[PDB]
């Protein structure tokens, strides 16, 4: 008889412990593995794929493809603002339910550049150009093209190449963020603005539509692993 | 493969590492370190005990 | 030839002199620099304005009356509005700093005190009532000193704070302060004090109007003190430097 | 000497030089290095002396119960609920605060104890208790009701207990989104200098569940759940005057004025009067 | 006094004597008042034993014309407190003239029976006293304030060690703090 | 050894123990500590820790399994007033919590002399005019330990006892002296009451224990 | 940075300090030290106390007033009832020491003074009445200074010191006292004297109390003198320290 | 690494020390040594057996 000596923790039973426990099955052959397509090796494989963006939350329109329809149009002017939502991938409903979004769901703290991806969908007689722009926090949101220009930004030119990039530096004075809502963790402003209005020939709509897309660069991680507040049940389902 | 230390006196022991994290380790107990430089002394021109402070 | 007593501190276009200094206290050791790539976040290009924002910052001086308590000075904030430092902070979400902090106090070999110049890093301070935490307007006093009190401070669901002296705002006692990089300005034998002051913080860089890392005290322990003849004002004056200063996340200005 | 070990007392004899050992300049800003033998003939001491109970490690290397709340068999508070926090208790926090920031691992372990109720009720007969100790991370869906469906945790951590066992216990690392935990913030969480101030604009350590599994008896039973704390791996940085007011409030250093020391009579009187 | 700044001040002034007491406090770097909040003090104060000698440096802020000479000295238990500067000068002491140096250092050797002492209070373990006095009375020319300040500090030596880790005196709470 | 055991209650008015730590309180182990002058070693702590339902009249008792505490206070240290009082936080002072049922608690305690060995016996004072105490009890200055249930358990009362054991590990004696002869009398002290040399007999020739 | 002005001298467990010396006088270019064999008689073991015994004694204070004229203290007597220096004289037939004398006394730059402090050796004394000789009670003050008048003393069979300070009581030249080792306390630069002593006699060991080889001296050349606002208690304090004291003839204790 | 000594008799036994203080270890009970000189026998002038103690 070896002695021993019990320590705290003995016999408990913690859910995210890791030890080793008899098999039920002595001896069970296990069905050979096979090659299916696409496995699946870290969350992050998925993260980085990406998912189009419902940047149009509001009101009824959630319950209608118009969600991921982002408004443009030929105007009297320029410098209108087309949209604005916060750097919050895991938080703001503009992203909480993408593919991004739903994975930083299952944890606490997030870190990297974020890409957004925006696909003209007018049609190609349209032309115009856009000022895509990320403000750091700190001040405001900006309110005017000319103070979104003081950012990060990227002036997109409409043309044969449908889709353009606003990379989102990971720009931040901590290594992670929350991806619950904290100020501390506060991420920043993503605004659009005209920055040469929209402009079709006769014949040719000059109402269009502009698609998002986000997706995680190649820097991107997730911590603390959490339940999501996305799925809630009241008994077992029969 | 475990390790093999001095326990403390004025002999050996024995550790093996059982959890994948290191966080799961027994503390660091015997660091014994010392360098009061940092706050007794922060002058950026070194002075020599027997000399005079000021001159 | 040469003396201990006597130095020079030349930042960007700005020299600085003394005739009876002690010595140069060096952080904790440390000497300031900028951000190395393998313990940074930020992933922008920094801007280092080095001379027009790592230059000489003369504040307002404050006088020391037989019974002054004593000042403090919020470091990040007491150069939010001078020069291009300060519109460095304004424009940028991300700072970084660290300074030659230079307190400057002749008065003649007649009179008598002494001030403890103090570098507090972290400084949180409490409230005269228990409920509340101080207002940004009782704390921060930006290029003026913040008044100590000689006595106690009472409560009354204000947002004051509880600037009682021997207690340095902190509820410690105001005699550990030592454990901080200082000098001791003592009219005897003393004239200045000089601290070069690393960065702080327990992140790589942090929001200079939404945080500020370090605290300068002026404190006397000995009252000043002469003679009927000898002048009676004796100011104090602040002297900051801010070295290696980097700044991210460019945007609008406005301290928001 | 032996890593840890004292400086050796060196043997000095009479002096007559123009060497200042006792003469410096506190100005400076620096500590004098004299020894007993610069003032004063001193004999040689190997000195043995080891400083190894003074390391960072060892001062905060104890388990400090930092909380504790209860919650009962039935009744209105089934379930207990308790942000984080390491302010709320004295002892640990006066320690930990010895240091302006700091990072360490820490070592949980759980007192799970209970009480039966004094009630009118015949015939009791008490089924072993098992509880459940469930962390929800900042984000996470907090339970309602001791049989919300929360308390699956497919993902959040927790811990199923059996009175009788050893305490529970388990490892957490170094949790912080910065490179330190801090202990003081001289900052705001708004970049208008509003909103929250000081200590607690950091804190976002998150919610700790307990409840029982079972009622157990037909009685009325009431649980006390002890929380403690023993940091490991530390490292430290910037220490600061110890606290000398007490503490008011766990969100904020608050504090109520206080004396520097107990008094005495006269600069003369070696009495602690 | 302890509720001003005064707390750290030592009065010293002209006299028409010498051998007048400045001040005296005991070697109790844990238990007596005087150390007991210090830095070296709040330290002691979660430990039971204590070793090593102990560094009192006294600045002289007084004004530059302020001269004088005083008598730092440390006498060890046994006897009583030296009641007299000629009884304190016949044990371990530094006779110390203000100067351009201003500060100057009373280095008290750690002298016992044990190899530590303890922290809290006990008469086996005493230490001692630490007085001072006046060696050759403060002298000003006119229109220089004759009555001065002398700050103290004090600080541990390299051969200074604490052991059997203990809770504070100076901590306590009636409930969790909210 | 069973050097010492107290008790304290569920409730009433002695909710937790203490006891000032020392080896003279018992007779058996004090005795041969003492048959040498001074004397170095560790000590195995060992504690047996039993509880007794109290009789009352309190209906339907359901009592639930009893945690206990022990604390160490070294000398110096804040204690106890009340069996809820904050010291029992031990952020620093050593403790055990031990739950009825399982083995004894137990632990090792290195030499903690402030000399170079513990002394028995001490023919001095504590002041240096040769009053004050006197003996072996000027040195004793081990502190105190605390005792007390972290939960009460049952409605019921309950009175607990707790029995401290000593065991001597890497012992080291000097200076061997006569067997203490006359029983003990006083914890603090030597104090005895003269007695005879040995058992009597007879003669100087009878070859029987009479 | 060095100055000759700073010293710090270290005997047993007493350590003493200036800021304002001059140089050090050491004896007649010897410095203290024990009997050789060759050089002694006293068969029997000495006993060397060494920093029970060699270290530094503070004698009484003593005022320096505008018209003070001088004070003396015989060295093997000012001592003789310090410590255990004094308890090795009484027990011992022979003794043998030599002496580190430290005067101190400091001013301000606004006073001056200029005092003469010397080592006599065999400093034997003149009597008012030319018929008798001073007695002891008049010759020595042991660790109280003894005055020096300032004008002549009068006869009348009574055995009195003829304490005239221009004669120093030797019946010479009081300005000739510089062929001894001595030292000038000059307010002006001065602020202490130092003055290490080796033994002399004209035999290896003499009894402590029955013989005074030496005998301090501080007098005065140019009174005190401040102004209206100086302070006006100027003291003068004297510490000697013995060096490499032995003792031999051990007995039973009393100075009879 | 482990130690290995001699059990009492008329075979070995392997010991690991698992805690970092030597406090911790078992008891010291195989150190036969003696020397009764201290005790009996403490005389300056050593004292033969076979010879008369005084002369
Ligand atoms: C069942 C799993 C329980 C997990 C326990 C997690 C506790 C987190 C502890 C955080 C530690 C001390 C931090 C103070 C935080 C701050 O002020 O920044
Ligand atoms: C829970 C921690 C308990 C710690 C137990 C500490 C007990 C100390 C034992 C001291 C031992 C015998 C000493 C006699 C002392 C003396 O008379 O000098």
């Amino acid at each position: 008889g070896l002695p021993t000596m019990n320590t705290p923790g003995s016999c408990q039973f913690l859910t995210s412990d890791d030890f080793q426990s008899p098999s039920a099955m002595p001896q069970y052959d296990v069905t050979p593995e096979m090659r299916i397509p696409g496995e699946v090796k870290n969350l992050m494989e998925i993260a980085e794929v990406d998912s189009v963006v419902p940047v149009q939350n509001v009101g009824e329109k959630v319950n209608s493809m118009e969600a991921y329809q982002i408004p443009v149009r030929s105007n009297e002017g320029s410098g209108t603002q087309v949209f604005g939502f916060p750097l919050q991938p895991g938080y703001s409903s503009v992203f909480s339910r993408t593919l991004l979004g739903e994975i930083l769901n299952y944890y606490t703290h997030w870190s990297g550049s974020i890409k957004l991806t925006f696909m003209f969908c007018g049609s190609a007689m349209a032309t115009g150009k856009f000022l895509l722009a990320y403000s750091p926090p700190g001040a405001g949101a900006p309110t005017k093209r000319v103070d979104a220009m003081l950012g990060t930004h990227v002036v997109w030119d409409v043309g044969l190449q449908s889709s353009c990039v606003l990379c989102i530096p990971w720009i931040s004075q901590t290594h992670y963020r929350y991806v619950a809502s904290d100020e501390y963790t506060a991420g920043g402003f993503i605004t659009c603005w005209y920055q040469t209005n929209i402009v079709v020939p006769a014949d040719a709509q000059s109402s269009c539509y502009i698609m998002c897309f986000v997706s995680a660069c190649n820097d991107f991680s997730v911590r603390l692993l959490k339940d999501t507040p996305f799925i809630t049940q009241q008994n077992f389902f029969q | 493969g475990a390790q093999v230390s001095t326990q403390k006196t004025g002999i050996h022991y024995t550790n093996i590492n059982y959890y994948k994290d290191a966080a799961s380790n027994s503390a660091n107990r015997q660091d014994f370190t010392q360098d009061p430089g940092k706050f007794t002394e922060p002058v950026k021109d070194i002075m020599i005990k027997s000399l005079p402070a000021l001159n | 030839g040469y003396s201990d007593r006597v130095r020079s501190i030349t930042l960007g276009n700005s020299t600085i002199t003394t005739q009876e200094c002690a010595n140069v206290v060096v952080g904790y050791g440390v000497w300031p620099d900028y951000l190395k790539d393998s313990e940074a976040t930020a992933e922008d290009q920094p801007t280092q304005p080095d001379v027009a924002t790592c230059r000489f910052y003369t504040l307002d001086s404050v006088q020391w009356q037989k019974t002054s308590p004593g000042w403090w000075w919020k470091l990040p904030d007491a150069l939010s509005n001078l020069g291009l430092f300060g519109q460095n902070m304004q424009y940028h979400y991300l700072g970084r700093t660290g300074y030659t902090v230079h307190v400057q106090c002749n008065a003649s070999k007649f009179h008598q005190g002494c001030l403890l110049v103090v570098c507090v890093p972290e400084a949180e301070m409490g409230c005269a009532t228990l409920d509340n935490t101080p207002s940004s307007v009782e704390l921060l006093g930006g290029d003026s000193a913040k008044e100590f009190a000689d006595k106690p401070v009472a409560s009354g669901s204000n947002k004051l704070v509880q600037r009682v002296v021997y207690n340095a705002g902190m509820g410690v006692g105001v005699g550990n302060l030592t454990i901080f990089p200082h000098q001791w300005i003592n009219l005897r034998t003393n004239n200045s004090a000089t601290i070069v002051m690393p960065y702080t913080n327990s992140v790589p860089m942090d929001n200079m109007f939404r945080h500020n890392n370090v605290t300068l005290m002026v404190i006397p322990f000995v009252p000043l003190d002469y003679c009927p003849g000898s002048t009676t004002y004796v100011p104090i004056t602040v002297t900051i430097a801010p070295m290696c200063a980097e700044y991210n996340g460019l945007r609008l200005a406005g301290h928001q | 000497a032996a890593i840890g070990r004292v400086a050796d007392t060196v043997g000095t004899g009479p002096t007559n030089s123009e060497a200042i050992p006792a003469l410096t300049a506190a100005e400076t800003g620096h500590t004098s290095q004299v020894v007993p033998g610069d003032t004063m003939q001193t004999r040689h001491v190997k000195n043995y002396h080891s400083r190894s109970e003074s390391t960072i490690e060892n001062f905060l290397c104890r388990s400090a119960c930092v909380y504790f709340t209860e919650y009962e068999n039935s009744g209105a508070k089934r379930y207990a609920e308790w942000v984080i926090t390491p302010r709320q208790a004295a002892q640990l926090r006066r320690k930990l605060e010895f240091f302006t920031y700091v990072r360490f691992d820490l070592e949980l372990t759980f007192v799970i104890t209970s009480t039966q109720q004094p009630s009118t009720t015949q015939n009791q007969d008490a089924q072993i208790l098992t509880h459940q100790i469930m962390y929800v991370p900042p984000g996470g869906p907090v339970p309602d009701k001791v049989d919300s469906y929360v308390w699956q945790t497919s993902t959040n951590p927790s811990v199923f207990w059996t009175e009788g066992n050893a305490p529970p216990r388990m490892s957490i690392p170094f949790l912080s989104i910065g490179n330190a935990y801090s202990n003081f913030y001289d900052g705001w969480s708004e970049f208008s200098r509003n909103g929250v101030y000081g200590i607690n604009t950091l804190n976002n350590m998150g919610t700790l569940y307990a409840r029982h599994v079972n009622a157990g008896s037909t009685g009325p039973i009431k649980s006390t759940i002890r929380i403690y704390f023993k940091p490991k791996h530390v490292k430290a940085w910037i220490p600061r005057p110890p606290r000398l007011c007490q503490y008011e409030k766990a969100k904020n250093v608050n504090f109520q004025p206080s004396g520097v020391t107990t008094t005495r009579q006269s600069i003369t009187t070696m009495t602690n009067t």
